[PDB]
RNA sequence: GCAAAAACA
RNA sequence: GCCUGUUUUUGCU
RNA sequence: UGCU
RNA sequence: AGAGAAAUCAAG
């Protein structure tokens, strides 16, 4: 605890009480130093007897009662204000047990008891020295000494220099002018002394009320929402090229691509298709990195900044008045629903080849055998496959950021099944980034093989039609600008796959748990709100469709998600608790769909989740 | 949201991990905050009457209010003085080991508490560059200001700094000469302003919130300050049942199941959240508690200054301004100041000060997250309510054993009317009641049955850290160790994170496909033997905690000859620049200094690729650690305490080394020649 | 003690 | 750009 | 210029 | 253009 080392426990327990340590300067110093006196009072009378009583009767730290007693019995009497430490049977005489900084220039200090004055280093004055035995003073002073080590380990021989001399500083004071500054803004002084008598008073208040139906979130009108994402999604394809690097793909390619354009947007202007053919070319020869031509200023955005801040200045008329920004409010959208069924696809392949862990016990082993039936009833499935795109893409164009280039380089998008054959998904065109932070934006060209076109759905993309060995597909071609921030979050994609990995493992360990045998081939029924009525499902089907809906959820993270997500949890555990005939109740104003939706406004996964919510039950029996 | 909500095999609260959209990116801030600063200071004048009157409000400098003028249907900014009093005593008289703890902190704990405590900090404002730099380089400027203006030393302890920040406070005129060379003036004026300015800034990658909030961060001259309330706050807190801030973790969970406990007929669980909190609390009320602590525990005055130091100082608090409110007049975009021309906020215009505002209520910014929980606490204490309550900062957790639903109902209603009698408003929205508990949430921890795990809080740290493949696989395998360990994840999940983590591992260091380090290694007949390097994973599920060297000697995976050279301490691509001293137990020589390099040749430095004085003299501090080390050994175990200067203390080791080196006198002369 | 990372408020 | 408080993981002095 |  | 959301990037 506080106690030093060389004190004793006895000394420091009795000297809790002695003294009100803490309205003195210094206290725990101050009661160290005390214990100090006490502890050479206690060397002093070390075992000494005469007459048959002990030499020497200690008065500090003792009850005035006894003392008064005993001093009445020796016929000496002292003041209330100082009383000597002990007294001496021999040479009967009163003495009182000091502390100075200099052993010089040392008077008494009072005429009707005896100072035994010590220094810090243990000496003694020489009536102190000659008064005492040989033993007391080495007593005293090896006392001393272990005191002194402490207080120079501590690095407190300032504190104890000035409890020793006997004045020192309040450790802490205000000035004059300080006090004014700070008494400014309130009005009460330093230590604030209101006149005010302590009193809780009863303040009127409201009735809380009961939850009885679950809230029902607010469906916005406008125009569906369009695919606001970095890459297709479920509608992303790829082209079966034959197998080798990363070049002879592109070459083989380029020289059989038969572009044509199908359908123009004027967010992407068709002209910006020989950006992609010259990087495609490029790429080809082992160029990654291209110089400009005309139209990477419109397929990039070259120096638009200027010429948009030019029409400003010269359509600029009016008054100034304050921003008012404001966001467009857009519904459900019907492809929504359509990209989670195309989602859940099986495909050929497993799309997630993980190399296993090492396994040594048997806990390895289950573990092991987990993840790899969770890796084989989510890996054939098309989302699996759009999560290894988005994953390849966003590193492939993570990796070539981080520089100050003024060309344009080419960043392909290409898997291998395991068979050899690549499999070319699309580019990404990287132009001119004079990237500082982590939110500045850096002009893309994405450019990626569709599957199918639809026009609200793609608005901003311009689809052309590639005609490569008989075969006929589809091309993306959008302009955008992304962030590195974004780009080095999405190029960690894969970690979408725990949280239907979790509910997997939590079912399967609590099936495994209740009967005590784990099964590791359990599909149990899940009963959902499927269609607003509770019908039974499978488990396998399930996590598909988390993992689905997860990584929709994931590459449509933005601050309405996030608010959305955040205020849903509290209905989610009140329906939790209604689903187990839990009453819920509210304080007055308590509405708590306001804060769900203030965030719904233009997401469409957020808009898909709040009807999937409101297509549910919202009163429990 | 119907595929998040299963009815037969698991609940809901398990697929709260579902609700979360993390792996996808973190929202940012993009333009001014000064639109954001200025809702901030407006809103606390807004909640002082029942009616909106912001130009009443805007003239008061303590915010205290009648129990009739407190706002029951809305946010209640200001306190009841009689109830603050009221409380605090009945929080003092109630829980008196915690009072007993902080005495003991008061004797013993604070005396001994250095101001180098504060170079902990991160980005702190600098009231001399005007700027937001490192704790450190603030912390050891503002020490230079203070001994340069005061002609003195300050002492180690952080008594002594406050103590010279508050005679710097007494002067009239105050200079700073620091090396480029240059001189800036202070006022008492320019100093006070300086003092109580708090520079607003962003808070980017922000996650669960739809609109971007502001951060802001004090100037050292009152950090210090703070610092001493925080400590006393953290004493008292950690020796309360009421309090949930000070404790963590597993420890957290631990002792909100020790009050989990429902036996009566009617046993509710309140959770929910404080609204409008850091600003619909004075500061005064604050002060009041402290105050209030300190008298009933006989402190002197000294004492009851220094506590009530900083409350005042953010009383008079200067919030920055941002870069201006945009303005435009067309499709122009214009950032003009407050005052230029009229806007939402032209009642706060008188309140300008430079590119500062004032603002007389509320707090402004979490600076006081330990004494607002206090503030909280003190207002449970009270005879009506009868429940076991648990408050960190603005984020509670209720539970009443009742016998009747009206009995629980009124001590809900007491609750909130207490929690608003000291100026902190219950959010309506976000306070839910289960009238049979065992449902509740408490910082973002969801129990039906238990504390169930929270998949997704956990996935942002799966990223490789990128310092080197040893430092890298180690800590991404212990913080899924951890994980798993606390439940969040388990054997599946924990045994996939580790897959994928690997994963990214072994493609982050080209150790994937066809790379230029793969190439490298397949031409000249390197095996890669290590799981940087290609090689199969050693580790697993059971071995996250081993390391990977060690494991695969023990395996027979990597062989002797290959360990010979991995773990060479004489490497170049870990060698260090200067010789390094080590230790020689049991020798005639007990100290050897050599060149050394780190043992590992895979802990590599990755470079970097791209106030200038004070980092030169932070070297030049670094320079003298490194000597006082090498010749302090017991420095390294212990505090310093040697006697005199550097120079003194030193030299006189030095020679007592050298007449302790057991060789000739003569050849220790010649070594003590050129001691300087 | 320092540095990096993460969660929560 | 990157506050305060609590907890956790790793590495180096 | 090659992470399923 | 576009990214995007309560105002920024798309150059100096």
């Amino acid at each position: 605890t506080d106690r030093p080392d060389h004190i004793d426990s006895r000394v420091w327990e009795l000297s809790e009480t002695q003294e009100d340590w803490i309205t003195q300067v210094h206290g725990h110093v101050r009661r160290v130093v005390e214990c100090w006196k006490y502890t050479i009072c206690c060397l002093i009378s070390n075992m000494h007897t005469h007459r048959g009583a002990p030499q020497y009767d200690v008065f500090k730290w003792q009850d005035r009662s006894t003392i008064e007693w005993i001093c009445s019995k020796k016929k000496v009497q002292y003041p209330e204000r100082d009383t000597p430490d002990l007294y001496d049977n021999e040479r009967a005489v009163a003495y009182k047990v000091l502390l100075v900084s200099d052993l010089s220039d040392h008077s008494p200090t009072s005429g009707i008891y005896h100072d035994l004055a010590f220094n810090l280093e243990g000496e003694a004055e020489e009536s102190c020295a000659l008064v005492l035995r040989g033993s007391q003073l080495q007593d005293i002073k090896g006392f001393l000494c272990r005191a002194l080590e402490w207080v120079v380990s501590n690095n407190l021989t300032q504190e104890v220099v000035e409890t020793i001399s006997g004045e020192a500083k309040l450790q802490f004071s205000v000035g004059t002018t300080f006090r004014t500054l700070l008494k400014r803004d309130t009005d009460w002084d330093v230590i604030p002394t209101p006149r005010v008598e302590p009193n809780v008073p009863r303040i009127e208040g409201r009735r809380w009320t009961q939850m009885k139906k679950l809230p029902l979130l607010k469906e916005k009108e406008g125009p569906p929402s369009p695919w606001r994402a970095l890459l297709l999604g479920a509608d992303s394809e790829y082209i079966v090229c034959p197998p080798g690097t990363d070049q002879e793909a592109i070459s083989w390619i380029h020289s059989q691509s038969e572009i044509e354009c199908i359908r123009e947007s004027k967010s992407t202007p068709a002209s910006v298709i020989t950006c992609l053919t010259s990087s495609l070319q490029s790429f080809a020869e082992g160029n990654p990195v291209r110089s400009r031509i005309h139209e990477d200023i419109i397929a990039f955005g070259i120096n638009k900044k200027q010429e948009k801040k030019q029409s400003a200045s010269s359509s600029a008329s009016g008054e100034w008045k304050r921003a008012e920004y404001q966001v467009e409010e857009m519904s459900l959208p019907p492809w929504v629903e359509e990209e989670m069924v195309l989602l859940r696809s099986d495909q050929e392949d497993n799309w997630i080849e993980l190399e296993k862990n090492a396994i040594y016990t048997e806990v390895d082993g289950v573990a092991e055998g987990l993840v790899d039936k969770y890796i084989e009833i989510v890996g054939r499935t098309k989302v699996a496959s759009v999560i290894e795109k988005w994953q390849i893409a966003a590193t492939r164009t993570f990796s070539q950021l981080h520089t100050d280039r003024s060309r344009i380089t080419a960043c392909p998008i290409i898997t291998r099944d395991p068979s050899g054959n690549c499999q070319f998904w699309g580019m990404v065109l990287l132009g001119p980034h004079h990237v500082k932070r982590d939110t500045d934006n850096a002009p893309l060209l994405i450019a990626e093989i569709m599957g199918e076109d639809t026009e609200e759905k793609y608005p901003k993309h311009s689809v052309f039609s590639l005609k490569v060995e008989e075969k006929q597909f589809l091309l993306s071609l959008k302009i955008t600008s992304f962030s590195r921030n974004k780009l080095y979050t999405f190029s960690n994609i894969r970690r979408v796959l725990i949280q239907p990995a979790s509910i997997y493992s939590q079912v399967v360990l609590s099936r495994a748990a209740e009967n005590n045998s784990l099964n590791l081939e359990v599909n149990p029924e899940i009963q959902l709100y499927l269609e607003g009525a509770q019908r039974g499902m499978t488990l396998y089907q399930w996590v598909r469709m988390i993992l689905c809906l997860e990584f929709l959820m994931a590459i449509y993270n933005n601050p309405q998600m996030e608010g959305f997500l955040a205020n849903m949890r509290r209905l989610h555990m009140s329906r939790h608790a209604m689903m187990e005939r839990r009453q819920v109740f509210l304080p007055f104003g308590s509405r708590p769909e306001d804060k769900v939706n203030e965030c719904i406004i233009n997401n469409p996964i957020v808009a898909y989740l709040a009807k999937g919510w409101n297509s549910m039950p919202n009163v429990y029996y | 949201m119907n595929l998040f909500t299963p009815l037969s095999e698991i609940n809901p609260t398990t697929t709260q991990e579902l609700l979360y959209a993390y792996t996808g990116p973190a929202p940012v801030a993009y333009g001014t905050r000064t639109r954001a600063v200025l809702e901030n200071i407006i809103r606390p004048y807004q909640y002082f009457y029942k009616e909106p009157n912001v130009q009443r409000a805007l003239d008061i400098k303590t915010g205290c209010k009648e129990p009739e003028d407190i706002n029951v249907e809305g946010p209640s900014s200001g306190f009841h003085t009689a109830s603050v009093l009221k409380l605090a005593d009945n929080f003092f008289r109630k829980y008196r080991p915690a009072m007993e703890k902080l005495k003991y902190w008061i004797l013993v704990k604070l005396p001994k508490l250095k101001y180098a405590e504060l170079s902990k900090g991160r980005q702190t404002y600098s009231f001399i560059h005007k700027r937001n730099l490192p704790a450190p380089i603030a912390l050891e400027e503002t020490v230079e200001f203070l001994e340069q203006n005061l002609r003195r030393k300050i002492g180690p302890t952080l008594l002594s700094y406050c103590q010279a920040i508050a005679d710097v406070m007494e002067l009239d005129e105050t200079t700073y000469e620091g090396a480029r060379t240059y001189t800036i003036k202070f006022s008492r004026e320019e100093l006070w302003d300086q003092m109580r300015t708090l520079n607003t800034m962003w808070k980017h990658l922000e996650r669960g919130r739809l609109n971007r909030r502001t951060i802001a961060t004090p100037s050292m001259l009152i950090r210090g300050f703070v610092k001493i309330v925080e400590d006393a706050a953290k004493e008292i807190l950690e020796n309360v049942p009421t309090s949930g801030v000070p404790v963590g973790g597993e420890e957290k969970l631990a002792k909100l199941a020790s009050k989990q406990t429902f036996h009566t007929a009617v046993t509710g669980e309140l959770s929910g959240d404080q609204e409008k909190f850091n600003e619909c609390l004075d500061p005064d009320a604050m002060r009041l508690m402290w105050t209030v602590f300190l008298r009933k525990l006989g402190c002197p005055d000294w004492i009851m200054e220094l506590f009530n130091i900083p409350f005042m100082v953010f009383k008079s608090k200067l919030a920055d301004m941002g870069e201006g409110l945009v303005y435009t007049k067309g499709k122009l975009t214009d950032r003009k100041p407050l005052g230029e021309m009229p806007s939402e906020f032209d009642d706060l215009v008188r309140n300008v000060v430079g590119n500062s505002i004032s603002c007389r209520l509320g707090m402004f910014m979490g600076m006081y997250n330990l004494t607002s929980t206090l503030l909280a606490l003190i207002s449970i204490e009270r005879e009506e309510l009868t429940g076991s309550h648990v408050e960190s900062s603005d984020d509670f957790i209720h539970f009443f054993n009742c016998k009747t639903h009206e009995e629980m109902f009124k001590q809900a209603e007491t609750l909130r009317l207490t929690l608003k009698l000291v100026g902190i408003n219950m959010s309506p929205s976000k306070c839910i009641l289960i009238s049979p508990a065992g449902i509740g949430e408490f910082n973002s921890k969801f129990h039906h049955r238990d504390f169930v795990g929270n998949v997704a809080t956990e996935l942002p740290a799966l990223v490789p850290n990128g310092t080197n493949p040893m430092t890298d696989l180690a800590m991404g395998l212990n913080v899924i160790k951890h994980s798993v360990n606390t439940g969040q994840m388990n054997l599946c999940t924990g045994a996939l994170a580790m897959r994928i983590f690997n994963h990214a591992y072994k493609y982050a260091y080209m150790a994937l496909g066809v790379t230029r380090r793969t190439r490298f290694m397949e031409e000249n007949a390197i095996t890669p033997l290590l799981t940087n390097q290609g090689a199969s994973p050693v580790h697993s599920f059971s071995t996250m905690h081993l390391d990977e060297v060690a494991l695969r000697r023990h395996l027979g995976l990597l062989d002797e000859e290959t360990l010979r050279r991995i773990l060479n301490p004489n490497n170049p691509v870990t060698q260090k620049g200067d010789p390094s001293m080590f230790f020689r137990i049991e020798n005639k020589m007990p100290q050897i200094m050599e060149d050394y390099s780190v043992p590992s040749c895979f802990k590599y430095t990755l470079s970097r690729n791209r106030h200038k004085a004070l980092l030169n003299k932070e070297e030049r501090y670094q320079r003298v650690t490194s000597i006082i080390n090498k010749l302090f050994p017991e420095v390294l175990i212990q505090e310093a305490s040697a006697p005199g200067t550097v120079r003194e203390s030193l030299k006189r080791r030095l020679e007592l080394v050298v007449e302790r080196s057991d060789l000739d006198e003569e050849r220790k002369k010649r070594i003590l020649s050129r001691i300087f």
